[PDB]
RNA sequence: UUAGCUAGUAGGUGGGGUAACGGCUCACCUAGGCGACGAUCCCUAGCUGGUCUGAGAGGAUGACCAGCCACACUGGAACUGAGACACGGUCCAGACUCCUACGGGAGGCAGCAGUGGGGAAUAUUGCACAAUGGGCGCAAGCCUGAUGCAGCCAUGCCGCG
RNA sequence: UACCCGCAGAAGAAGCACCGGCUAACUCCGUGCCAGCAGCCGCGGUAAUACGGAGGGUGCAAGCGUUAAUCGGAAUUACUGGGCGUAAAGCGCACGCAGGCGGUUUGUUAAGUCAGAUGUGAAAUCCCCGGGCUCAACCUGGGAACUGCAUCUGAUACUGGCAAGCUUGAGUCUCGUAGAGGGGGGUAGAAUUCCAGGUGUAGCGGUGAAAUGCGUAGAGAUCUGGAGGAAUACCGGUGGCG
RNA sequence: GUACGGCCGCAAGGUUAAAACUCAAAUGAAUUGACGGGGGCCCGCACAAGCGGUGGAGCAUGUGGUUUAAUUCGAUGCAA
RNA sequence: GAGGGCGCUUACCACUUUGUGAUUCAUGACUGGGGUGAAGUCGUAACAAGGUAACCGUAGGGGAACCUGCGGUUGGAUCA
C-alpha cells in the first residue's frame, strides 16, 4: 500500500487464463469426432448426456457436448466446435455446432432454429 | 484365451437380446438416480424470492 | 525458480580506415567496463501516431491510413552507384522445382490478380492511364497491377424500403 | 455515371433471438431427473411461465443469435482507489547497510516546484465551430488539443543543495532506585530413587473394578547411615525483568 | 506452503516457491433453534418402595411370512 | 619503364564437420501424492467436556483417520 513499496514493485495484477484453451481464440475450430457416445452428468442432474472426443486441427483432443434432439454423430465425423461450457459435465468445455459440415440440424425444430441449424420450414 | 476373446466376438456377432420369456426376474429398484438433494436450502430460497417478487 | 557479465572487453598513445566521430580496425600500454537504478541469460515482440474500453486514471491493443524500422526462398558477400550490400541487379553455398543431348543450365508472388495448401475465416487470373503522383524525355509521348475505378462478400458504419 | 423526368402496379421485398429470476415479455399441449435446457442460480421424478410444439407477447430488424477476444461492471492489484485482531494478510524478535523520510532560525543557491515566452510535439484521428455530398455515414475549412520534451526569462512559500545556527528530538555526564535481565563458580533445605543395616510381618501397589508387578530369598511400613541427579514449596502476586 | 529449481542443514528438514486440474462457493461475526456422555431448578408410575402381570403352556385374536384360484383392501416405530 | 589484368598466395568469412555441455518439448516400465465421481469396506479423528479439551512446532509409533512424549495457545466446558 506504500507508495514506495508500490514504486519497488507495482500492482501485479491478476493474469487471467481461458476457459477454453483449445480453441485458441479461434470462434471455431474443426474437430473430428474420435468417439461418440453418451455420459452421465453429475448429481444432482442425471440424464445420458450426448458428447464426442473430438480431435482438433491444431492437435488437441477434447471433448465436445452435442446439443439438440438427436443427432446423426460418428466416428470420423468431421464437425465444429465452438467453445460453451457444460456445467453438469466435468471437463466438457466446448459445444459441437449444429449444421456445421457434418452435424444436421435437429429433426423438426420449430423455434430458436439457428442455434440447432435448421433452415425455415416451408409451407 | 482363444474361447474368451472368441466370445468377444461372439457378442460382436450375436449378443442382441431375444425378448421373451424370462427365465427369472429380480425386484431390485435402481439404476437412474436416488438423489432428493435433501439441502432444501436452494429449493425453498428461490421459491421464497419469486413469492416475494409476485407478491 | 536467470546474479554475476565482459579480453577488442574499458580507456589511452600511435598507425590504418570511413563521406564523417568512434575499438571501426591494428600494435603496444593501462586494468579497466557493465550489474539490484536488474547486468547477463531465457520467452514473447516490429515501433509510433493511433484503436477499443474506461467518468477518469488506467487496461488491452498496434487491422486499415500515415511516419520510422527490418526482410525479399535460406546463409553470406561485395560490385555499380549521389544513394544498396540492392523485391522483379550480381557472385557463392543450401533446400526445393524445372530443362538437359547428362557435359551442364534455369527460378524465387512477403508486387497485382490467381493456384494448391493451412485454416472457423478473408475477394477478380477485370477496365484505364481519363484525374493525382512517379521514371525518362526539349517536347509530344512511352511506361506505371502506384493510383483512379469496376467485380465479390450484409464484414462494419450510415441511409432508405 | 450522379442526378432529373415519364409508365403500371401494392406491385418485387421480414427475419432472428427471447418470454423462471437476473431480463422487457405467460398460457395451453406433449414429456415425466427421460428427452433435453443451462451465462450463474438451477429446471426436468404427472397439472413444468425454465425441456419440445402451438398461441400470445417482448427486444431487435436486413439483419438477428451463438461463439472468440479486449476493456468495463472488477474499488476483484484499490496511483486516483483496498486491506492485514478473528474473514487472505504484521517477518519470532532485534541490530543494521543501501533506500525512503526528517525538529527548528537566518542567509545564500535555485535543483525539484511555479508563472511566462520560444522551438517542437508530422499529417490523419478524437473534440469544437462551420461547409459539401438530398441527410447520415463519408468528405472537408479553421481552431483547440497533442496533458510531453528542451532553452531562456522571472518567483522563492515548500522540498532539495550550501553556510551558519538553536534545543524541544536524540545522546552524554553526576547521585540514586527496583528487578526470576545475562554469563560463571560455590552452597542450602525438603523430597524422589538406590545401597547398607535395625525393628517388623503378610501383604504392598494399582485402578471404575482388576490384573501385570513387588513380597516369606522378608515386601510394604518405620529408623539410622551412605550415594547421586534434577527442580527450587512457602514468598508468589492478572507482581518484576527482558 | 506442495512439486520442481536455488540457498542452508550432518540429518531431520528449513527457506524461496509455482502449475495443471477442480468447486461455486470457502470464510468471519452475530441471531433463532435444536442438540450435549455441559451446568442449574422442577415435574411424570421415571426410578425407588410395592402389587400383579407378559414372555413358557393350550386356546381366542390380530399381524408378518408362507400357501393358494383368492387367501379383498387398509393400519405396519412409540403414535400398526 | 611505370602501371594494370590473369594466375598464385595469405587474412577475414558463410555452408559444413567434430567433441562436449546446457536448456526446452514429447515420451517412458514402474512409482508418489492430488482432484473429481459412486458412495462400497474399516473404524469414528474433529464438531458438545464430541465422550482422552482441541490445535500449533517437533519426535517417535501405528491398517487408517490418528496415538503418545516435550514445549506453547485458548481459537476450552463445567466451578452450583
Ligand atoms: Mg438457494
Ligand atoms: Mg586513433
Ligand atoms: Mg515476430
Ligand atoms: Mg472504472
Ligand atoms: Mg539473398
Ligand atoms: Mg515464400
Ligand atoms: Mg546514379
Ligand atoms: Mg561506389
Ligand atoms: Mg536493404
Ligand atoms: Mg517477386
Ligand atoms: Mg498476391
Ligand atoms: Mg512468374
Ligand atoms: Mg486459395
Ligand atoms: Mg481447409
Ligand atoms: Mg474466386
Ligand atoms: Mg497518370
Ligand atoms: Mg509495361
Ligand atoms: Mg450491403
Ligand atoms: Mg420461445
Ligand atoms: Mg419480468
Ligand atoms: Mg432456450
Ligand atoms: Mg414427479
Ligand atoms: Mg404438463
Ligand atoms: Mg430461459
Ligand atoms: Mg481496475
Ligand atoms: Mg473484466
Ligand atoms: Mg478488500
Ligand atoms: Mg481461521
Ligand atoms: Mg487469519
Ligand atoms: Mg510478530
Ligand atoms: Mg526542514
Ligand atoms: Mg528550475
Ligand atoms: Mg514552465
Ligand atoms: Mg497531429
Ligand atoms: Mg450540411
Ligand atoms: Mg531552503
Ligand atoms: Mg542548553
Ligand atoms: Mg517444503
Ligand atoms: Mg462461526
Ligand atoms: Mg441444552
Ligand atoms: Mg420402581
Ligand atoms: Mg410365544
Ligand atoms: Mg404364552
Ligand atoms: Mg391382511
Ligand atoms: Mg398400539
Ligand atoms: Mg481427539
Ligand atoms: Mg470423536
Ligand atoms: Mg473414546
Ligand atoms: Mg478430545
Ligand atoms: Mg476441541
Ligand atoms: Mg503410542
Amino acid at each position: 500500500a506504500t507508495v514506495n513499496q508500490l514504486v519497488r514493485k507495482p500492482r501485479a495484477r491478476k493474469v487471467a487464463k481461458s476457459n477454453v484453451p483449445a480453441l485458441e481464440a479461434c470462434p471455431q475450430k474443426r474437430g473430428v469426432c474420435t468417439r461418440v457416445y453418451t455420459t452421465t452428468p453429475k448429481k444432482p442432474n442425471s440424464a445420458l448426456r450426448k458428447v464426442c472426443r473430438v480431435r482438433l486441427t491444431n492437435g488437441f483432443e477434447v471433448t465436445s457436448y452435442i446439443g439438440g434432439e438427436g443427432h446423426n454423430l460418428q466416428e470420423h465425423s468431421v464437425i465444429l466446435i465452438r467453445g460453451g461450457r457444460v456445467k453438469d459435465l466435468p471437463g466438457v468445455r466446448y459445444h459441437t455446432v449444429r449444421g456445421a459440415l457434418d452435424c444436421s440440424g435437429v429433426k423438426d425444430r420449430k423455434q430458436a432454429r439457428s442455434k440447432y441449424g435448421v433452415k425455415r420450414p416451408k409451407a | 484365451q482363444q474361447l474368451a476373446e472368441q466370445a468377444q466376438n461372439h457378442w460382436n456377432n450375436h449378443t442382441q437380446v431375444q425378448r421373451g420369456n424370462p427365465v427369472r426376474t429380480f425386484k431390485g429398484t435402481d439404476f437412474k438416480s436416488t438423489y432428493v438433494e435433501k439441502s432444501y436450502k436452494k429449493e425453498r430460497a428461490e421459491a421464497k424470492r419469486e413469492i416475494k417478487l409476485v407478491v
